[PDB]
């Protein structure tokens, strides 16, 4: 378990129907097409493997007529316990895939808000909420230079210095 | 002034199953369980036939509910509840081997064994237990001889069928054990009785046996059946006092094909490989809880009810 | 001025394993493959039979020591290490797949067949090998046929049970092999034996044989059983020249229960869903290193004496 | 896979026994030790979720009989069968043991990655990291600034002004 | 200062959980493939039957005399094996084939049955050969009148087992082609074969028709075998068809059947075999053969697996 | 699964040799490094899954290769073992894609643990620029490039030097 989710942040936001990962902002709300397609390709990659999976077989046992009792109770054993060896295997299969799913689920998250972390670099500083401070005044345009990847944290340091130490 | 970083969340999300957590809450998943299958048997690009009524020994033998499946080439065949394999009352050694056999098939050829009897043998014997139409009649592939004038001691005979092809082919005959001491001197006289039966891979020998039974069909006799596969250039020989049930043709089984015991109605335009006794299954899911017990094609079957596989974060809102 | 962080830890640290590390220090863990068992039988909230020496086949032929198990009512069976079948020498067709057969029944019943038979026919023949008061005897569900006088011909003779009940019957008739030529003529005749069996759906033919064998429980004797079911509403025939050990009552395997071969005695007092040749298993673990073949609601065998599960890295 | 338990973390704590997870400090006053009760918390629920899925019946009939012999070339068909279904099944033990364990230790290792995470996004500028896990206090913090700490009540701003002055000189 | 991890220029490529086309540096594959053709049996004392069958070894077939009695830790069986000069069959043939192919010897004990002047027990056939000419199985012999059309003298035979170790007997019933030739070589009596001990019970008898000729004979001699156990006897009581039994077989201690056709390597060691050579691995998986034997690892129905041994390449 | 190898290091070096996990520039020259101990603590664990890998009960025939065997009980002899053969294919997939899902992803995970005790270690005296290098406020003789492989390094002692530049 990361620590993006269940952790540090309180709540997931409902009115994000777009994707997975998103932003919001007070300023004077969007989502990473990059982080979702990461989160959602490994989905379909084991949606793809779960999907296509047989030899062919034959049936062994009658259902119209009486079968011999010693042959026919050796097939039932068989049976029962290739029965219960699959039934295993299936829920060990979709526990462990669960798990890893939510764990990368938050992996995906954490991946870039690491990268927003080092992306503003010293011109902003973390909290307690996972929403991060910017102390100086950036327009729509600054944010979406946070979003697209691209920006310069020089050209805001000598700026946002100041705002942190008075 | 400050920017924000968020998951989703939904309105309704669904619950699955982690290694460490039941119940655990997700925005979407998909099951991996098939719980819902067509009833109809799904036969789409597959030739087959249909037995209906018609155990499958009978086509090997011709009882008459299997006259239109005497011959035939099926990518699949599908055998049904009740399906009739005896018109006169008996049975088959080592019955479920050649059923089987019938059903791993994909079609059966038949071929004369142009066996020819002596004057005094009649060789057309009839039965009311076996109807054609309104007539009295008896198996298609196999003919019942009996003394030519009722009582005198059938003659000593003696057939061989040579087979002179490249492949083995299934031979079925039957043997007659009559229901009072009479009836078996009226058919074959009153000598010992004796069917002995051999190729280079087959021996044995049938005496009949007069028994006092309860009627089956409106019949106490009874005609056991005895099946061996002959061999590419082998012959077999039938030598016998009076009592042998005897074959007109043969059958060579050809191919490899799907059997099918279910009573499902058949369906042409849905498209599938697994079958079983009610109905078809076909699903992109690799596992299944409908039948135990399958046939063909089929996703393995476990024992639960569902397993949903969750495709997404952990669901958690305000 | 610090703030710190860190785990717990202990001087005693379990070895676990790993996929990367067969070998890896740890806090604590359990096993998750059960070594112990009761050694006894629980049985409580269980209607059982403890057979003692009662073989199932018994209980359907009426073998002396199966005289308290000729009919019940079960939903486990047990069968022992001592179980006797056969008192007088003699063999069993498909003997499994019958012995399996009662092993799954959860009751029996008997049906008089209520065969009788001419002035000719000592009905009344014991041997010494079944003891039940002091005193020669014989299987309490069949009866022995013999000429009524040392020397005569056997009369032929016709016997049909006919079943009228709604359930499936289980009969079994017997065929008696004597040892020498004088011994046959003195028991059914200098004829030539001959038994036959017919119903709906079975038909067959024995005959018996004169042979030189050894002597089992002083008998050179043998007694040749064979079974099966009849259908309801439906008539199954005997027509013997002597020779045939004819039923006088049938028996209805009723329901389903469960078939335990086992060494340990009953407690009355366990309860328990798991059993094994010695004693039961009652655990809440998956798995199970007692014995491979095990009956009933079992965790499953695995070939590995420890399998530990860890429940964080112990580094002290 | 986490740097904490095995990594910067040398040695974890013998003496502290009521949690998995803990605060240790030394200021003016003294020394105190504390447990942190979620961190600790969440671990058991994950291990006891485990063991809850450690813990359905379907039932077999004996095919083998014990006291009366078996056909031979079925007896060692049915050899055969068990012998793999065993095999298989051990197999499974080792895996699902081993798998499980390992993603029980990172586990754990992820608590303690996010404890520390916590305190640390908590005491923001005020504190710095050495990599051994603790964390250099440059205001002078009280016993009841300290389970302010553990509390998570603890604000930042209020002693925000005399860290700084201290962290520059 | 700058952090990084390595690369090669061409990378092998593995599946993994969520994908099925992930590069990577290195890797080792989990499965076995193309495995040596040939039979590996250092250490192993082992025994090629060449073309006499394992019952052979039983009834004594002329290709088996070199097999008629020995030790061994593994028994080979080749296809074509022959396991009857005179044309028949065997009565529960493919459970005294297991039980000959897990044991790891044969002794001979000899019955010990002799015969009266009326009773000519020196019966050949061409069917069965030695030095060209015309003979019978070793182990057993055929039982006809010495005078040519006379009746056969009701006979009792008895095998006692004295030892402390079961036996497995085995005789011959002969099923003659026609009417004359069987008045010819046992008379007009009506025959029987019956045999018991304390724990088998079987009676014979022995049929005339007429059949194809296999091996130019028309005749037909079936096999039947029992177990007898320590202290138990065994009794024969026969009136003509019977191949009596001149010994009786003694199956020693387990060993390893190996049903193939490929040459024996003498230097390597195995564990491992199938229908042609054998398997040496370490690797759990294989994709040589479905039906293997010994301690092998399983069989998949896959041609390859990959496993990384590295981390993911970013060239 | 974290976040260095795919994430935000944005290819892999060919130069590097013995060694899986360090690059500068400074003024004397440029001089290539790889770090022992990340490395041998990825390989063993490598090392361990092959070794768990590597680790055969007996089985006899049950099918006659050279003769017949009866129909019904051969069926049943099929469907058994390519039953055996469908579970052991399913687990041989599962354990190879789960086996190397971890092991790449441990991989990344030990990397991301070099950058951290890297950036612990230099604490205020450098910068991030986001792919994994550190930006150095105050030179740093090949030497000092030497003492940061070695975890030798002192931050206290390069501190103010580099604050002021950090600032101006
Ligand atoms: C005439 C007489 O009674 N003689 C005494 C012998 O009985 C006794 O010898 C033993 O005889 C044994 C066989 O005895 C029975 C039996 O099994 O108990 C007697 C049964 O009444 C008879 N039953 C029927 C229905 O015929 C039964 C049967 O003929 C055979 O079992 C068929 O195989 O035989 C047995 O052969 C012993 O080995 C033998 O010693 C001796 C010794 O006590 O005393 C005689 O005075
Ligand atoms: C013990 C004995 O009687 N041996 C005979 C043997 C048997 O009578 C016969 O195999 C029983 O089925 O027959 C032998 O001759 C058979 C042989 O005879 C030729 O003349 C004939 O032309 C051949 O077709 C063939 O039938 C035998 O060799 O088996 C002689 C032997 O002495
Ligand atoms: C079993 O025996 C009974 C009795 O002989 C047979 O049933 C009788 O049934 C027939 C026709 O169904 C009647 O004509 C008789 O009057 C009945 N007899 C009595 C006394 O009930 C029955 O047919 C036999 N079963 C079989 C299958 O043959
Ligand atoms: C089956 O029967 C045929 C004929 O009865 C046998 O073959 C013949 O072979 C012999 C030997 O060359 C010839 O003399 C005959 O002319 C052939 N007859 C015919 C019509 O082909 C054959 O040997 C028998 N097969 C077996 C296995 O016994
Ligand atoms: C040791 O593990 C067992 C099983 O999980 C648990 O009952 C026990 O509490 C553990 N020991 C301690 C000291 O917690
Ligand atoms: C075996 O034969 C010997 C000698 O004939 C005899 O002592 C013994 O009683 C016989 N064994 C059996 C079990 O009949």
């Amino acid at each position: 378990l990361f620590g993006a989710i269940a952790g540090f942040l309180e709540n997931g936001w409902e009115g994000m129907v777009d994707g997975w990962y998103g932003f919001r902002h007070q300023n004077a709300q969007a989502a990473d097409y990059k982080s979702t397609q990461a989160a959602i390709d490994q989905i379909t990659g084991k949606l793809n493997r779960l999907v296509e999976k047989n030899t062919e077989f034959e049936s062994i046992e009658s259902e119209f007529s009486e079968i011999e009792h010693q042959i026919g109770n050796v097939i039932n054993w068989t049976k029962d316990s290739i029965t219960d060896i699959w039934t295993y295997q299936a829920e060990l299969l979709v526990a462990m895939e669960n798990q890893h799913t939510i764990d990368m689920a938050d992996s995906e998250m954490l991946n870039l808000y690491e990268r927003v972390r080092k992306q503003l670099r010293q011109n902003a500083e973390e909290d307690g909420k996972g929403c991060f401070e910017i102390y100086h005044a950036c327009d729509d345009s600054c944010m979406e230079s946070i979003r697209n990847n691209t920006y310069d944290h020089s050209q805001y340091r000598e700026e946002a210095l100041l705002n942190r130490l008075n | 002034d400050k920017i924000c970083l968020g998951h989703h969340a939904v309105a309704n999300g669904t619950i699955v199953k982690t290694l460490t957590n039941e119940q655990e809450e997700v925005t979407n998943a998909t099951e991996t369980v098939e719980s819902t299958g067509i009833n109809r048997l799904c036969m789409k690009g597959r030739k087959h036939k249909d037995l209906g009524n018609c155990h499958p020994i009978g086509m090997l033998i011709g009882t008459p509910a299997c006259d239109l499946h005497l011959t035939g080439m099926w990518d699949t065949l599908i055998e049904r509840e009740n399906a009739i394999a005896y018109c006169y009352p008996g049975a088959t050694v080592n019955v479920e081997a050649l059923r089987q056999k019938i059903m791993e098939s994909g079609g059966i050829n038949k071929i004369s064994t142009g066996f020819t009897y002596g004057s005094s043998i009649n060789s057309a014997g009839t039965t009311r237990a076996c109807m054609r139409n309104g007539g009295n009649s008896f198996y298609a592939e196999l003919k019942w001889l009996v003394s030519k004038s009722k009582g005198q001691n059938f003659p000593q005979t003696t057939n061989t069928y040579r087979n002179t092809d490249t492949a083995e082919h299934l031979i079925m005959w039957g043997i007659h054990h009559p229901s009072s001491t009479q009836e078996k001197n009226d058919l074959y006289g009153t000598q010992s009785l004796s069917i002995s039966v051999g190729s280079s891979t087959y021996r044995n020998n049938f005496v009949p046996v007069v028994g006092a039974r309860p009627q089956v069909n409106g019949q106490s006799g009874r005609i056991d059946f005895h099946w061996t596969l002959v061999q590419p250039g082998d012959n077999i020989t039938f030598s016998h006092n009076g009592g042998l049930i005897a074959p007109s043709r043969v059958s060579k089984l050809i191919g490899r094909g799907l059997g099918i015991q279910s009573d499902a109605p058949i369906d042409n335009n849905c498209e599938s490989k697994c079958f079983w006794r009610g109905g078809s299954i076909n699903t992109r899911l690799p596992f299944q809880n409908l039948s135990p017990r399958t046939v063909g094609q089929c996703p393995k079957y476990v024992n639960r009810r569902s397993l949903m596989l969750a495709t997404g974060m952990r669901n958690v809102p305000e």
